[PDB]
């Protein structure tokens, strides 16, 4: 009886600064996130004005604070490794077929990490098309307030 | 040359050293320091080597094996690994000898009916041709359930690891704590799906980290004799509404117990049924479905061995 | 060591008027959902189970309250709240917080309650999120068995009439307090009352004569510090089994079978999960307990 | 090098994504189908 | 003899299309037969034994 | 997948019996409805492909 | 995904998937005559065999 064929996935995804969404966002890689807890950055906006000659009062400068603050987002991975994937990762091995059982072990391992990490470049990817859609009002709503 | 390679798996295995950092000198406490913080540094990045050594710290409790030693006619040699064990104890033998009473196996000594058990009815008459070798060994098969005292004399144990069955001593090893390792796997609790009723099945609670085993030995009667019926329960919602719940299952027993019991009444029959506390498997790890030979059985994972008294509910 | 964290993110950044009611109530214990470390609000406190809108089921928030993981809350941002978790054996610091004072000392008993005193107190709403917290209250067992034991008195007499200083008011040691159940569901308080039925109508089959008779040879003849709530009126249904004789082997089995009916009756009588407390410091009032739940 | 199909609108060129592809492989549901 | 299912460490070869459409689905209502599902703690290469 | 996003549950089965119904008395003999149609064979080329 | 809401996040999923063939049979059918297989061995005769 026959073995006819041996196939399998093999995943790729266009990550996110090879999309087109990053049109619409500035990217400003951080080292440590974890070191600033709240930003805080206040604007001072200033309008100008029309000098009319009409009997009411004189036209004066304006300011407005606008006060920027920075929305903090977390994301969480899952990784399960088996115990007895690990203890022959230890092992000592000198046997060709413990070469390819030890192959088993660093082919599981690298392949449930770069799980993890392809699963936060789909995060980036979420997290942004999620704060978008949160500030994202409807036309009914925009185009008699964007006249 | 064989003995240096020894040398190198036992100085692979070892624990971590515990950092010495000497607070009494001066640059003695700056090199100390530094290695602590040039060593988590290298405990977080998600690169391979980090994951490497994260895994030596090894706080593992370890299981307690008990090694049983029974006669090979109240012990099947076709018994599946992971059979709950209990123990019944009723007397002092005049050998050291012990009596283990696997779930398929108490069916026999119960005579409970077989439209409860439609399954286990056909197994546990073809691994056991008569069930006189069994009831032999009890000479009290209708005291011990008039007055309401087969429980006391059970002790849970826990799962089976292994089974040197020979033609009259059986050795039979359990796992009384932790998982079990076969003797290399581990071996989880096996049981039947017509003993477990499942309590968290249903038409939003919270997901608690842990879910119990209980096992509930109730007192009856079939054929105007006493008997009894030990089922399996499922669930991690506490101990107050689980009592309430096996009352619930049980309504129908209690019913047409007490139309006898309107008659006449003994003071040895009002003691009704029992719940032990058997053991914790994690969440949502489901059991995997199984047939023997066609006998379904849930076998469970990394289910750890407690062992809680019998206490009565009414 | 192994990670124990649960961070809750806030999808709107909280007033500054809630906030400090939250840091008012900082080391506090309360039940959340799942076991896993990046946790919605709305499955942190108690209030899925607490409504407004509906009538609270004082046991079934208590019973839903033993099958929860249990969190100890540590810093409160205002735009997250990070909560330390209980493993099942571990050795946590906590802190006494709660409005209804009670002293705690080295070697005692604590146990997690829904909010019977006020149930306004405990709720905090966060109107910038759409939710309320509703903190649970930690009490010890001498005294959280005793609100468990009055509010079951009150399900029976308030069903008998339909008088308010029996029927709810909890005596502790110089203190009287008043429970809050003015709006509330019975239907979860009647079957824990339906229950105690079947045992007590078979705790009373079963009495053993010798007891019977010496409550006679005391209840009038001499003093006792506690059977003072009998006066020199013995019952009239103490006698009337007293007419037949004492006989030891037919009160060895009435003790026998009434010794496993009182085992049974922690079932009843259940109280949350329990924090062995094994230090105290009044200066700072935070503890440090070690859990164990069931 | 960034691929995207662009369109003119009127007078501004703007383009068009579809992300259902990354949201089909891991069976969540696309948030675009409100 | 019926063909069977094994999960033995072969060596798997790489496919240039995706396959992961509707496969979630397929599980619960059966488009084929004989598959079977592997968790996360369960997921790798098996212990070669012969 | 749109429809099936969520999984198919007894609320989505019921909606695609419905939506078999209704593609088999429109859609169906879709060269033969290509004389009767004024626009006709822009309708069979959106159809086969 | 992975991604930070109330969730409880999934691990890493796996499928394997069996198939085999399908086996087929075709027939044919020859008649041959009797004296076609009975004159196909002498010659030598006259120029009209």
């Amino acid at each position: 009886e026959a073995l006819l064929g041996v196939y399998t996935n093999v995943v790729e995804f266009v990550k996110f600064l090879e999309t087109a969404l990053a049109a619409a966002c500035v990217n400003t890689e951080f080292k440590d996130l974890r070191r600033m807890i709240d930003g805080k950055i206040q604007f001072k906006i200033s309008m100008p004005t029309i000098a009319h000659g009409d009997g009411r009062r004189p036209n004066k400068q304006r300011q407005y604070i606008v006060m920027k603050a920075c929305n903090k987002h977390h994301i969480g991975a899952e990784i399960e490794l088996a115990a007895a994937d690990i203890e022959l990762l230890f092992a000592e091995k000198e046997t060709p077929l413990d070469f390819t059982e030890y192959a088993g072990a660093i082919k599981t391992i690298t392949s449930a990490l770069q799980f993890g990490m392809d699963a936060l470049e789909r995060g980036l990817v979420d997290t942004v098309l999620a704060v978008k859609l949160r500030h994202a009002p409807p036309v009914f709503i925009l185009k008699t307030l964007g006249d | 040359e064989n003995a240096a390679r020894l040398g190198r798996q036992v100085l692979g295995l070892l624990p971590p050293p515990t950092h010495r950092v000497s607070l009494t000198r001066g640059p003695e406490f700056a090199r100390g320091v530094r290695d602590l913080l040039s060593k988590y540094a290298a405990s977080t990045r998600p690169t391979v080597g980090s994951l490497h050594e994260a895994l030596r710290q090894a706080p593992f409790r370890q299981p307690t094996y008990g090694d049983f030693l029974v006669y090979s006619q109240t012990f099947s040699p076709q018994e599946p690994l992971g059979t709950f064990l209990f123990s019944f104890k009723q007397e002092d033998n005049g050998s050291s000898m012990d009596m283990l009473l696997t779930p398929t196996s108490l069916f026999m000594l119960s005579g409970m009916e077989a439209a409860k058990a439609p399954q286990t009815h056909k197994v546990a008459g073809v691994w056991y041709g008569s069930g006189s070798g069994l009831a032999d060994f009890i000479p009290n098969l209708s005291e011990l359930m008039d007055t309401g005292e087969f429980h006391t004399l059970l002790t849970p144990v826990g799962p089976m690891v292994q089974s040197v069955h020979s033609t009259f001593v059986t050795k039979v090893t359990s796992a009384m704590k932790g998982v079990g390792l076969a003797r290399r796997a581990h071996v989880g609790l096996t049981l039947p799906c017509d003993m477990l009723v499942d309590l968290d099945e249903s038409c939003r609670e919270p997901a608690g980290l842990n879910v119990t085993i209980y096992a509930s030995l109730v007192y009856l009667r079939v054929n105007q004799r006493p008997s009894m019926a030990l089922t399996f329960f499922q669930s991690g919602k506490g101990f107050a509404e689980v009592v309430a719940m096996i009352k619930d299952h049980f309504t129908d027993v209690i019913r047409t117990k007490y139309i006898q019991l309107r008659h006449e009444l003994y003071i040895n029959r009002l003691v009704f049924g029992a719940v032990c506390t058997l053991g914790t498997v994690p969440f949502d790890s489901h059991p995997v479905h199984q047939s023997l030979n066609s006998l379904p059985v849930l076998v469970f994972a990394n289910f750890e061995a407690a062992c809680g008294p019998w206490t009565v509910f009414l | 060591a192994l990670d124990k964290s649960i961070v809750v993110n806030l999808t709107s950044r909280l007033f500054a008027d809630e906030l400090a009611a939250l840091q008012s109530k900082i080391g506090s214990v309360l039940p959340l959902g799942d076991c896993h470390r990046l946790q919605n609000i709305q499955a942190l406190g108690l209030g899925c189970v607490c409504s407004r809108e509906t009538s609270p089921d004082y046991i079934q928030i208590m019973q839903y309250l033993s099958k929860c993981t249990l969190a100890v809350l540590e810093e409160v941002r205002p735009d997250s709240l990070r909560l330390t978790r209980m493993d099942p054996s571990d050795n946590l610091q906590i802190k006494n917080v709660y409005a209804p004072f009670f002293q705690w000392d080295s070697n005692t008993q604590l146990a997690v309650l829904p909010p019977l005193f006020s149930r306004k107190d405990s709720t905090i709403v966060l109107e910038s999120n759409g939710f309320d917290i509703v903190f649970p209250m930690v009490v010890p067992q001498q005294l959280g068995h005793a609100i468990l034991q009055q509010l079951l008195v009150y399900h029976i007499y308030s069903k008998i009439s339909a008088l308010d200083l029996y029927t709810t008011n909890v005596s502790f040691m110089g203190r009287t307090y008043r429970l809050d159940v003015d709006n509330t569901d019975p239907r979860t308080a009647l079957r824990v009352l339906d229950d105690l039925s079947m045992y007590l109508c078979i705790l009373s089959a079963l009495v053993p004569r010798g007891c019977l008779r010496l409550l006679t040879a005391l209840v009038r003849h001499d003093r006792h510090p506690l059977t003072e709530v009998f006066e020199g009126v013995v019952p009239d249904e103490v006698t009337r089994i007293d007419l037949d004789q004492l006989s030891v082997p037919d009160d060895i089995t009435r003790m026998r079978v009434m010794f496993s009916y009182l085992q049974s009756l922690s079932s009843i009588f259940n109280l949350g999960p329990r924090l062995h407390v094994y230090a105290y410091s009044a200066e700072t009032l935070a503890a440090s307990c070690w859990y164990s739940p069931r | 090098r960034i691929a995207a199909s662009l369109v003119k609108i009127g007078d501004k060129f703007v383009a068009i994504e579809s992300l259902q592809r990354m949201y089909n492989e891991t069976q969540f549901p696309c948030p675009l189908n409100r | 003899m019926e063909a069977t299912l094994e999960q033995r460490p072969f060596p798997y070869l790489a496919t240039e299309a995706n396959l992961l459409t509707q496969i979630k689905e397929s599980a619960a209502d059966g488009l084929f037969k004989s598959f079977q599902l592997l968790l996360g703690k369960d997921a790798r290469e098996g212990s070669v034994r012969f | 997948p749109v429809y099936s996003e969520r999984g198919l549950k007894k609320a989505v089965k019921s909606d695609m019996v419905s939506m078999f119904k209704a593609h088999l008395i429109e859609h169906s003999f879709f060269l033969d409805k290509a004389e009767l149609m004024t626009r006709g064979k822009q309708y069979v080329l959106t159809m086969l492909s």
